[PDB]
């Protein structure tokens, strides 16, 4: 399964999250 | 590749191969394949030096079934003097081949009977348990010499206190040897003159033709006149070899075959009933498949498909009580130990972890809270001060875990929130940190297994309102500002909390609201059946035997159901504590010195907390249970519970206790080691942080499928499962508890009645300290054979082992108990060695022991009465007039001036040193180098003889011939001078030798002589001759070969209780052991 | 321990030959 | 008894623990004495181990 790994690898780093809104936005709330 | 399990498969021996699993003809323990994709998982066992590509079983599985090939005896006979005599016939001849005689006994003058454990046998796994005897010529010390004489004054004697002791060892070592199936081997057809057409046996190996002769008496015919010669021609013609075979049959070998050979009764009914004990756990992989899909609570479907045969046997049916009392010995292991606890509950923890859908994210929290924002400008934020104490770190989240699989277990550890997570210094409400803390602890509580929590609950707010609100107490010294952390037992209870009419509304408005929120919205216990009852047993004690009890309610399972349901019992608590906390600011009664309006601040982040969205109250109230009901019958450790109460303070279970003793007995108190805690139990602390925060943040995957998730799941811990080991060794654990219990009532005071078979073997009355010493050999020897490394009667030997049966107790807190004791059923080793100990009451010989007591006596004459067997003239007794018993105070005072020397009869007299006297055999002990200083003189020349009542001895012989002069006084006065206070040297004899012409009279003096009837051991005397003319003569025993000198005796009869045979039927198999397959498949 | 105790007491009281 | 020998103080506890092979007054004292008043006879075992 060395081979197989690399594939696991790859598909365990493309299922980033699309949403990184976990710091703080209430200095982007008063701009806006 | 095979179409029966689907499975891809490359060569074809490799198909051969794999479809043995299946029983079609053409090292591994369990073989399963998925469904939806190809991934095999095979266990294998771990003891292998190189595993590879495989799965191990690391529970300590017992070898159950071993097979034996050679022949299925265990007395062996030996020649003791060979003699050569001249022979009439020489060779038989054909036509000009010539082919010797073969005699099945050892032609020589004096043949004995004596015992090796199998001595002829080839087995693929010996049980390391031999009973090896030396011939009666040789020392037969160190049999005895074994168990508790370990500090002797005489390393070449047995202690005389523990004869018992060692030959029970013995008997059960001779029942834990013989503990095999015997195998079919294949056979070949005779036609020899004396044996014309008959299928003989052959053992595997080089040569076949080695064994036949000792087999099968029948075989030699009769050429000549001799012992054999004229019992052969007695015996019967048609009884030999194979009796019966079996119908059906693979290839042309048969299923199982009858067969006559050499053998004896005691091995052959052990085996029997051995056999009859394994065939009464066959089960159907019918019943694996219905066993495996009912256990998986739903979620997959097993099969096993198979061929229609029935010699397969897989030995995994357990009963019940088999079951409860090797949970009653894992209970036992602990004692107090919480190292024995830890991997458990962590390693459960993090397979909790790693099946469940749940991910615990930080980022709700973090989306709603946000650490920015300074309300006032002086100091922290409600919502800033709340994130300093929450800290949504992904450290881990083990003090949820853990909590969750605590549940299972609690009889032996008890969950509760640790100190320090409790306000410091009692708390204030006027602080604005302690509301927060009592918000965590609040909310954090009712996972625990404490059954104080809610009492811990109230009072911590009760705690930390001193000085606005004041309640009623009872006692002036356990007021109302008393901490939270102490009330950790029911009798602290208090009754402003009990019946909350009397908190007045008036005084406490709000501590009012907060014991009717504890006592309406609390959340409730239930249950939830798993495994299987009818296969698998259960260990359930004190609960029926499929329900899990659980202190949360649960409804069936699924995704699409709304957060914020306030019908859910979690989030009907997380709305009611946010609740109160609201109602507790809103008023600014309570928080003097806060210069700002921090209520709109505090309301809305408190708004917050409450309509935060997190699936884990949806997750423990629907999947958790499930799960749990999944993972708890492939545990090492089924779980031991003890009944959950919501808030009946009547009954809430304080102590556990363990009890050994039996039922109508009044003994010291032994209370175990699980009763000297405060708790239930073992403590076990748990951060109320991490708790607070699981249960405020936590959600699924966007693509949830349980069907997908759970089917997958399920899958490899069913591959590497553990029940079936389990299975195979809760049977010896609970075979050895009733040995246990049988053989130490043998040699202690025991009001546990078990037929009480050998007395007269003498020993003491073994204390506790005696009686642990030998039931830790019977564990080492019961360890040994079955191959095993781990816990097995251990914690049974903490002090006391002289017990009756095993029970399991607790107490409600109005002192009402519950008793469980299962029923101990059949017993098959126990019954086994009370078998052969019944047997070995009639051949006491055999083993090396003789009966009755010793004359030491001169007695000198030309006659050759062989002391083994004495004629009446000799022996006396209590009876036999003119005799003077000696009790314990025998005392001898000198003679004066040429007056004999006198000793004290035990009526009071003194009496000379003349005559037949009696010793108790414990006085030559107590004085022995002040005897035979006075007593040596007397018995070698004067006319002093003396009886020595012992009971038991071991002995050993000296064969003269009777030709010459003989002299028994250099045996015996080295015998006389080696008694210690402490052992006994085995006795030693001389009586003559057996010859067939007619020899010499030469004088011969004998001291040591026996009084009862000793010479069973031996077999034959003089066997080539006609007769024996001078000496003990003796034929073959007609007795023990009954199936060929009876003509009207069926095969099967068996003379056992009184005299074992040695030749009769003797069954052998061919059995197959298959491996463990399923399919498991996914449903829709 | 417990052998040496037993050793103790089985050995206080043992007899020897004469001279 | 802790210390240096117990072996010695194994007859100095016990006096009717002695053979009595001898009509010396040591003898004809120990030999017209009770048996079972020797060691312990009482014990208050409350818990196991
Ligand atoms: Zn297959």
């Amino acid at each position: 399964e060395i081979q197989r790994h690399i594939t696991e690898f790859i598909s365990s780093w493309q299922n980033h999250p699309i949403v990184q809104v976990s710091a703080d936005v209430e200095n982007r709330k008063t701009a806006q | 590749q095979c179409h029966v399990c689907s499975a891809v498969l490359f060569s074809p021996l490799d198909l051969d191969a794999h479809v043995a699993s299946h029983g079609l003809h053409g090292r591994h323990i369990t073989e399963f394949i998925s469904s939806w994709q190809n991934h095999p998982i095979v266990q294998v066992s771990a003891d292998v030096e190189n595993r590879k590509t495989a799965q191990l079983l690391h529970a300590d599985t017992p070898r159950l079934v071993t097979w034996d090939a050679g022949l299925c005896t265990s007395f062996k006979i030996v020649p003791i003097v060979p003699a050569q005599v001249p022979q009439d016939v020489l060779a038989y001849t054909f036509f000009t081949s010539s082919y010797a005689i073969q005699s099945p006994f050892p032609e020589a003058a004096v043949s004995r009977i004596v015992v090796h454990t199998r001595w002829a046998s080839n087995v693929d796994f010996d049980r390391d348990s031999s009973v090896i005897m030396a011939p009666p010529t040789e020392n037969n010390i160190h049999l005895f010499k074994q168990l508790l004489n370990t500090e002797t004054l005489s390393v070449r004697g047995a202690n005389p206190l523990m004869f018992r002791a060692n030959v029970l060892h013995m008997l059960l070592e001779f029942v834990l040897d013989n503990l095999y199936l015997n195998r079919h081997t294949g056979f070949s057809q005779d036609h020899t003159p004396f044996t014309e057409g008959a299928n003989l046996r052959s053992l595997p190996g080089p040569d076949a033709e080695k064994w036949y002769s000792i087999m099968y008496p029948t075989r030699m015919g009769t050429p000549n006149v001799s012992k054999i010669c004229n019992f052969v021609a007695s015996c019967v013609r048609n009884r030999v070899g194979r009796f019966d075979r079996a119908q059906m049959m693979n290839g042309a070998m048969s299923e199982w075959v009858d067969v006559f050979e050499t053998s004896d009764a005691l091995t052959v009914s052990i085996r029997g009933r051995w056999m009859a004990r394994l065939a009464r756990m066959n089960i159907n992989p019918t019943e694996i498949e219905w066993a495996l899909t009912e256990c998986a609570q739903g979620y997959v479907t097993v099969t096993s498909p198979y061929a229609p045969s029935v010699n397969r046997l897989m030995p995994y049916r357990i009963s019940n009580a088999e079951r409860q009392i090797s949970q009653i010995i894992r209970v036992m292991n602990i004692g107090n130990n919480a190292t024995v606890i830890q991997p458990v509950l962590q390693d459960i923890s993090v397979l909790l972890q790693r099946i469940s859908p749940l991910q615990i994210d930080p980022t709700i929290i973090s989306n709603t809270m946000s650490t920015v924002s300074e309300s006032t400008t002086q100091t922290l934020s409600p919502a800033s001060s709340i994130l300093g104490k929450l800290r949504p770190s992904n450290s881990d989240f083990s003090s949820f875990r853990v909590a969750l699989a605590g549940w299972l277990y609690n009889g032996v550890v008890t969950t509760v929130i640790d100190d320090s997570s409790y306000p410091k210094d009692g708390g204030s409400v006027t602080s604005l940190e302690n509301l927060w803390d009592f918000f965590i602890l609040a909310l954090a509580l009712p996972l625990t297994t404490d059954p104080c929590a809610p009492v811990k609950a109230f009072m911590t707010l009760a705690n930390m309102m001193v000085g606005f609100e004041t309640i009623p107490m009872d006692n002036q010294i356990y007021t109302q500002s008393r901490r939270a952390s102490a009330f950790s037992t029911p009798h602290t209870w208090p009754r402003c909390f009990m019946n909350i009419q009397l908190i007045s509304p008036i005084d406490a408005p709000i501590l009012r609201q907060w014991a009717e929120i504890i006592h309406r919205y609390w959340p409730n216990p239930s249950q939830i059946r798993y495994g299987t009852p009818n296969v698998f047993g259960s260990a359930n004690l004190f609960t029926p035997p499929e329900v899990l009890l659980l202190p949360i309610d649960h409804q069936p399972a699924n995704v699409t159901t709304p957060t914020l349901d306030f019908t859910n019992e979690l989030t009907n608590w997380r709305a009611r504590v946010c609740e109160l906390m609201k109602n507790l600011v809103d008023n600014q009664r309570y928080q003097p010195g806060w210069t700002q309006s921090l209520v709109s601040s505090m309301r809305g982040t408190l708004g917050k907390l409450k309509l935060i969205k997190s699936m884990t109250p949806m997750y423990l109230q629907q999947l958790a249970p499930v799960e749990l009901a999944v993972i708890a019958p492939m545990l090492p450790f089924p779980p031991f519970q003890v009944p959950y109460v919501r808030l009946d303070r009547d009954r809430v279970p304080t102590m556990v206790g363990v009890t050994r003793q039996s039922r109508d007995t009044i003994t010291q108190p032994a209370l175990s080691l699980s009763t000297t805690n405060t708790t239930v139990g073992v403590p076990l602390a748990l951060d109320a942080r991490a708790i607070t925060v699981a249960l405020l943040s936590g959600k699924y995957p966007p693509d949830l499928v349980t069907n997908v998730w759970y089917a997958d799941a399920i899958y490899p811990m069913y591959a590497d499962t553990e029940v079936f080991s389990n299975l195979q060794r809760d049977v010896i654990t609970c075979e050895a508890v009733q040995t246990l219990v049988t053989l130490v009532a043998q040699i202690s005071e025991t009001q546990y009645p078990v037929d009480r078979y050998l007395d007269w073997i003498p020993s003491l009355r073994a204390s506790a300290a005696t009686a642990a010493t030998f039931a830790e050999w019977v564990n080492t020897s019961m360890k040994t054979a079955f191959d095993l490394s781990d816990m097995l009667l251990e914690p049974l030997l903490s002090g006391d082992p002289r017990m009756t049966q095993l029970a399991i107790q607790y107490q409600q807190y109005n002192g009402r108990t519950f008793n469980v004791i299962p029923e101990m059923p059949g017993s098959v080793i126990a019954d086994c060695v009370q078998l052969t100990a019944e047997v070995f009451n009639h051949e006491y010989n055999l083993f090396g022991i003789a009966r009755g007591d010793i004359i030491i006596g001169r007695v000198q004459s030309t006659h050759l009465w062989s002391p083994l067997a004495p004629p009446p003239d000799l022996v006396f007794d209590r009876d036999t007039p003119g005799v003077h018993i000696f009790g314990r105070d025998c005392r001898i005072s000198f003679g004066m001036n040429g007056a004999a020397p006198m000793i004290r009869d035990e009526t009071g007299m003194m009496v000379p040193f003349e005559g037949n006297w009696i010793f108790p055999l414990a006085l030559w002990q107590m004085n022995t180098r002040y005897f035979n200083q006075q007593f040596d003189a007397w018995i070698k020349t004067g006319e002093l003889r003396i009886r020595i009542e012992m009971g038991a001895y071991p002995y050993m012989l000296h064969y003269y011939d009777p030709r010459q002069y003989a002299n028994a006084w250099n045996l015996t006065s080295a015998w006389l001078e080696e008694i210690t206070p402490t052992s006994i040297p085995s006795v030693p004899f001389m009586v003559p030798i057996s010859s067939d012409h007619d020899i010499s009279s030469a004088p011969a003096v004998q001291y040591i002589i026996s009084t009862e009837y000793n010479d069973r051991s031996l077999f034959c005397t003089n066997s080539s001759s006609p007769q024996t003319i001078a000496g003990p003569d003796k034929h073959i025993p007609v007795e023990r070969y009954n199936i060929l000198t009876n003509p009207d005796a069926p095969p099967t009869q068996i003379q056992l209780p009184e005299v074992v045979d040695l030749y009769n039927v003797v069954t052998r198999y061919a059995y197959e052991t298959p491996p463990i397959t399923a399919v498991v498949m996914g449903v829709p | 321990p417990m052998s040496t105790r037993i050793a103790e007491a089985t050995s206080a009281i043992v007899s020897k030959h004469p001279a």
